[PDB]
């Protein structure tokens, strides 16, 4: 993130962090991901492209620190990963960015929903916030296009919402845009997501309860002059998840 | 879900 607010897993209680393991015992920080249910995590799916394998990946919920222990934290198997029969992406876009991951316990059972252990609101249908709507994003991303470490402590930062008339626009990125995809900013280049940070919460509370408005998923550059960040919006997914989240 | 706790 690009943001400016260190937070905690008490901040952000659904976000689930997921990790990649090695043959040589360690693992490396692939994206984000939200709980929807006790065993079923949903990220992107431009995440486990290059090693699509659900059994060399371990999955953590309740931990705020990157690479250290958080007590009180539940490590997962992802005991199905499937994604979206429709991804593709081009020269700069990605569409249909989003999987499901359904995790279980090393011991035999789903997440046991506690203080940190949290889940998320989906989104009613054709339901989204106007164009000016602030929403709040998080994740270890990368503090910076050119820099390389990913912050050791979860991030947070605000963002403004924008409209159809105003990314598809010459100087944004023009019929890139589609109408599966929400585009947001601040100002101008003060705040933003970025890499690292896909496969995580677009966060905007509607009628009440905070819900999943959006997922992280592409924009040229973190944080630049007329170039906002686009999310998948779930919005049109509600029907894909809960047909797998039932039978198949 | 939405439920956000407080430790403020
Ligand atoms: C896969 C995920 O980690 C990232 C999220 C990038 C978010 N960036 C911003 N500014 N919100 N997704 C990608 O890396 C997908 N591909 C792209 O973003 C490319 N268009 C990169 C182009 C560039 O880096 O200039």
């Amino acid at each position: 993130i690009i943001g400016g607010e260190f937070t905690t897993i008490e901040n952000q209680p659904w976000f689930a962090a997921i990790y990649r393991r090695h043959r040589g015992g360690s693992v490396t920080y692939v994206c984000g991901g939200s709980l929807m249910s006790p065993c079923w995590v949903i990220s992107a799916t431009h995440c486990f492209i290059d090693y699509p394998k659900k059994e060399d990946y371990i999955v953590y919920l309740g931990r705020s620190r990157l690479n250290s222990n958080t007590q009180g934290e539940m490590k997962f198997e992802v005991e199905n990963l499937i994604l979206h029969k429709d991804y593709s992406a081009d020269t700069l876009a990605h569409h249909n960015d989003i999987a499901l991951l359904k995790i279980r316990s090393k011991e035999g059972r789903c997440a046991q929903p506690s203080r940190t252990i949290q889940t998320i609101c989906l989104p009613s249908m054709y339901n989204d916030p106007q164009f000016g709507t602030s929403c709040e994003i998080t994740g270890f991303g990368k503090e910076n296009s050119t820099d390389y470490l990913y912050p050791e402590q979860l991030k947070m930062t605000v963002v403004k919402l924008i409209s159809h008339r105003e990314c598809q626009q010459p100087h944004y990125y023009g019929s890139e845009v589609t109408t599966k995809m929400l585009c947001a900013a601040d100002p101008q280049w003060k705040t933003d997501s970025c890499q690292g940070d896909s496969g995580g919460p677009l966060v905007c509370s509607l009628q009440g309860r905070m819900t999943l408005t959006g997922i992280v998923s592409w924009g040229r550059g973190c944080a630049l002059k007329d170039k906002p960040g686009v999310y998948t919006r779930v919005s049109h997914f509600l029907p894909w998840i809960r047909s797998h989240t039932k039978e198949e | 879900c939405g439920q956000k706790t407080l430790r403020p």
